[PDB]
């Protein structure tokens, strides 16, 4: 966390900084999105 | 002279109220702000 790295969550390749998020997610919701339809919030597949 | 100085001061005192009460008195300047933001939202939103 807090470092520019390459992340790969189930095939969502990308580059960015991963920080802890307090965004409430409904148990059905897996990933968030912003206005430009780009992923800005992810759920770790192993550690919830 | 005394009357003319009074008329000027009353005229000044109404300007403070006129702009405050009327909402669309500064519509020309608010148009500059709105057009700039609307263009950038359209540019961002057009990424989907």
């Amino acid at each position: 966390k807090n470092k520019c790295v390459n992340f790969n969550f189930n095939g969502l390749k990308g580059t960015g900084v991963l920080t802890e998020s307090n965004k409430k997610f409904l148990p059905f919701q897996q990933f968030g999105r912003d206005i430009a339809d780009t992923t800005d919030a992810v759920r770790d597949p192993q550690t919830l | 002279q005394k009357l003319i100085a009074n008329q000027f001061n009353s005229a000044i005192g109404k300007i403070q109220d006129s702009l405050s009460s009327t909402p669309s008195a500064l519509g020309k300047l608010q148009d500059v702000v709105n057009h700039n933001a609307q263009a950038l939202n359209t540019l961002v939103k057009q990424l989907s």
